[PDB]
RNA sequence: AUUAAUAGGGACGGUCGGGGGCAUCAGUAUUCAAUUGUCAGAGGUGAAAUUCUUGGAUUUAUUGAAGACUAACUACUGCGAAAGCAUUUGCCAAGGACGUUUUCAUUAAUCAAGAACGAAAAACUAUGCCGACUAGGGAUCGGGUGGUGUUUUUUUAAUGACCCACUCGGCACCUUACGAGGAGUAUGGUCGCAAGGCUGAAACUUAAAGGAA
């Protein structure tokens, strides 16, 4: 796909075939679980819990030790996020770059990139608002995100 | 552009430094300078209007004195192109077929037993390159398939 | 306006009759260059009055010198630099002069930029301990290793700020802890540029590399015991 | 005594190995000692003892700056001579758009070169076209001309224009804004939900 | 209560750039001035002239200010959506690629309309078949992995350069495989043009003055 630019890259993770355990791994999925949750409570995103529990502790993924994805062990304890991680941090950098250019009323660069990542923002939210995660009415605005992250 | 004097010393200013190695005017130049420059201005006015064959014939060499001279000759340009784009230099642009007109083609006179390029190579890159048969005759082939229309559906129900 | 063709202007109207021989009322005085080199002995120049000995003093510390080092310092090599020497005192057919500044010069210059690499450049205004203010400016060429084979060696930009941090901190350190005869003695046998090298071969490594050009700006209330000290009054004769 | 040293790139390196020879007879002929430098790349030329043209220590000093900027020997040569200079002319800073600047350097040298082989001609000079400098050699007077037509060159008047005023003269010598954007139309499936 | 696309996002990681913003710092020249010398010319040009000069111009010396620009390094290049960008040190955000056994799960591709950004005396001999498209080849810039020795240094700080094998992705160049009127002449027409009596001097044989001889 690649919009907005001009690179074609190919950088990704690639999953390993088989969907089984490592042979070498002998935590319990209990124990994996309790201490997502407690990082939860730290109160991390699940991409920084992922990458966590895979550097120190020693997991691959969480579908392959535990049985389920991250979010819904989650749900399964109550810790859902408000909005979807990536919308979040899509408007928190929309409204940071608004800040700067309040700031700095002759930036044409910054002008450029706001437009640029609020149409990002634009198309992620209807896509969340068409299958219901969001309210239907959700309206990311100005002072209403601004407000938000103040 | 319009004047018929400054253009012509332009195009004739290769071969008065070469073969005066000033008298541009052509009532003071002398020797193979004068020679070889009226066999330029006729060329030139006959091409506009001559055919392509007996406006430049070429002379007749035999097959390996004719290929060893444009291998030497082409080895020679190649050794001027790479000299100056190393110290880079500029250098005025050949079509690309064309072999490109330096000094020492200038001296030589070996554009009457050369050519301006290889002529077949010429036409047969001028050439255009020959279809297929072709064979289903209803619809627009595209990147997806045969889209076929309504109104041709329609005509062939 | 010469020749019989070449017409008057307002020009020769009034001229002045030449009669005043400057070069016999003029005066030749001796100078002399600091102890931290080995020719002191250099220069004879002229006072446009003798009839003044304060205001021929006043002349003469005006000046401002300048020398080949080579002549200054005896190896014959032009070495491709100049001390620019200021008179700040004055005795008896002696000017006592002082460092002033020093350059380089633009054929060393032109004789070392080459194309295919970059040059790194560092500016650094810093204090003596004489309270002199001082901006020297050190330049430094990259270099290809007794190895490669790429036909040009380019710094990345990390590795040239990096030594452009490096060459500051050296020189700030090393001139704030100089006194100004201590950098002279620093500066005349080149060896600054050995301490630039050694500390910046972990980096990316330079060949040509150099202390350019010093430039003074400042210099505090004058110090005739210094400066007498620095080079190291008298009986008169008794006319009857 | 003094002495003048210059840099070479390696193209210059193979070709100088050869013509080397020619050049230390022609400067020792002056009295002039010079020496190579395939360690490091350089050229040096020094006086010697038995040396008196102060002017020719410049004058050799050009030549290697002549034969290191790819200007072959014959004419280095003639760099070596009494009524020749060669001069840098900079082009660098006279236009911003680059393709503009290509093609009024490509309009310096014109189809097949003519319009700088038709000003070598008329102004007896030798000019070579690099990158950002346009390095002539000739006659002072050869040079004031071709300061004048390159320069306006890369300003805009044609250098055909010169080329016909030399010509001539030769025959007669002879006689609101906010920062903030707008909004975004809505899809017509949002205006939906 | 699906898979995790050499589909897309998003996070993290170390970087990379002459991308942008405000601020700072420096460079020689040029222009202006103060101060200092010396003496009659300087500047400019095919040749000169206008112009500046015995209240000292040009020239030399020490300094000061002022606005611009960022040399040589500067390309086989780099970054930018395009116009475009070049000395330092900060600060503010943003970005591509690469790495990844992270995270979401079709969130998508091309676009008429519409919105943002877009110095603007200019232009003046260039020109290449294209395409949904097969293998390559040499150098190049950015990141990553292995191998390996030299440059390197050793308990306190950077552990960076080069050579080689791959390998993603870039601006490029060199090779390949398949594929959908012009030029000229004539012209009892229409319009436009167009001629000479030496002048003076024409109702006057008409003077003076010339022009030819």
């Amino acid at each position: 796909g690649r919009m907005h630019s001009a690179g074609k890259g190919i950088s990704s993770s690639a999953i390993p075939y088989s969907r089984n355990a490592p042979a070498w791994f002998k935590l319990s999925s209990e124990s994996v679980i309790e201490q997502i949750v407690k990082y939860a409570r730290k109160g991390l995103t699940p991409s920084q819990i992922g990458v966590l529990l895979r550097d120190a502790h020693g997991v691959t993924q969480a579908r392959v030790i535990t049985g389920n994805k991250i979010m819904r062990i989650l749900k399964s304890n109550g810790l859902a996020p408000e909005i979807p991680e990536d919308l979040y941090y899509l408007i928190k950098k929309a409204v940071s770059v608004r800040k700067h250019l309040e700031r700095n009323r002759k930036d044409k660069d910054a002008k450029f990139r706001l437009i640029l990542i609020e149409s990002r923002i634009h198309r992620l939210a209807r896509y969340y608002r068409t299958v219901a995660v969001l309210p239907p009415n959700w309206k990311y605005e100005s002072a209403t995100a601004s407000a938000l992250v103040n | 552009q319009n004047d018929l004097e400054l253009q012509q010393f332009l195009r004739e200013s290769h071969l008065l430094s070469a073969f005066n190695n000033i008298v541009y005017q052509d009532d003071q130049v002398i020797g193979k300078a004068r020679s070889r420059t009226l066999e330029m201005r006729l060329n030139r006015l006959s091409r506009v209007n001559g055919h392509q064959d007996k406006i430049n014939k070429l002379e007749k060499v035999p097959m390996h004195i004719r290929r060893g001279m444009i291998d030497k000759h082409v080895k020679r340009i190649k050794k001027y192109e790479q000299e100056a784009a190393e110290g880079g230099i500029v250098l005025s642009k050949v079509k690309k077929g064309q072999f490109r007109k330096i000094e020492s083609t200038y001296k030589k006179d070996i554009e009457r037993r050369i050519g301006g390029s290889i002529k077949a190579r010429d036409k047969e890159k001028a050439t255009k390159r020959e279809r297929g048969l072709k064979i289903s005759s209803v619809g627009r082939s595209t990147r997806n398939g045969l889209i076929v229309s309504k109104r041709d559906i329609a005509r062939i129900s | 306006a010469v020749g019989k063709n070449k017409r008057l202007s307002k020009g020769k109207k009034g001229q002045k009759k030449r009669v005043v021989d400057p070069f016999t009322r003029k005066e030749w005085f001796d100078i002399k260059a600091p102890s931290t080199f080995e020719n002191r002995n250099v220069g004879k120049t002229l006072v446009n009055k003798s009839t003044g000995l304060k205001s021929a003093s006043d002349a003469l510390k005006g000046r401002v010198v300048e020398v080949c080092l080579a002549d200054l310092q005896g190896s014959e090599d032009h070495s491709f630099r100049k001390i620019k020497l200021r008179v700040d005192e004055v005795q008896g057919k002696n000017l006592l002069t002082n460092f002033h500044g020093m350059d380089f010069t633009t054929d060393k210059l032109r004789s070392m930029v080459r194309k295919w690499q970059t040059l790194i450049e560092a500016n650094v205004t810093v204090k003596t301990s004489d309270d002199y203010v001082l901006r020297i400016f050190a330049i430094a060429f990259t270099r290809k290793q007794a190895n490669q084979v790429k036909r040009h060696s380019y710094a990345q930009s990390s590795h040239i700020r990096a030594i452009r941090k490096v060459i500051s901190e050296i020189l700030t350190k090393e001139v704030q802890g100089s006194t100004l005869a201590q950098l002279t003695s620093k500066l005349i046998p080149e060896v600054i540029n050995k301490e630039i090298e050694n500390a910046t071969k972990d980096i990316f490594p330079l060949q040509n590399i150099h202390v350019r050009k010093v430039k003074l700006l400042k210099q505090p209330k004058f110090d005739v015991g210094a400066l007498m000290a620095l080079h190291g009054e008298e009986k008169g004769k008794k006319v009857t | 005594e003094s002495s003048f040293m210059t840099l070479f790139p390696k193209y210059r390196e193979s070709y100088l190995k050869t013509i080397w020879n020619d050049v230390t007879r022609a400067l020792d002929k002056h009295n002039i000692a010079c020496v190579l430098d395939l360690v490091e790349g350089s050229m040096t030329v020094k006086t010697t003892r038995k040396t008196y043209d102060p002017a020719i220590i410049l004058k050799a000093r050009d030549l290697i700056k002549l034969l290191a900027r790819s200007v072959p020997f014959p004419q280095a040569v003639k760099i070596l001579q009494d009524d020749m200079a060669c001069d840098v002319i900079k082009i660098g800073n006279f236009v911003t758009n680059k393709e503009r600047f290509v093609k009024r350097r490509q309009r310096l040298v014109g189809p097949n070169g003519n319009t700088l082989k038709a000003l070598e001609l008329l102004t007896k000079c030798y000019i070579l076209v690099q990158g950002n400098t346009v390095s002539a050699m000739g006659p002072f007077k050869g040079l004031k001309e071709v300061r004048r037509v390159v320069e306006d060159c890369m300003k805009n008047i044609h250098p055909i224009y010169h080329i016909k005023e030399l010509m001539i003269k030769r025959e007669l010598a002879k006689r609101v804004y906010t920062p903030f954007p707008p909004a975004q139309l809505p899809r017509k499936v949002d205006l939906e939900i």
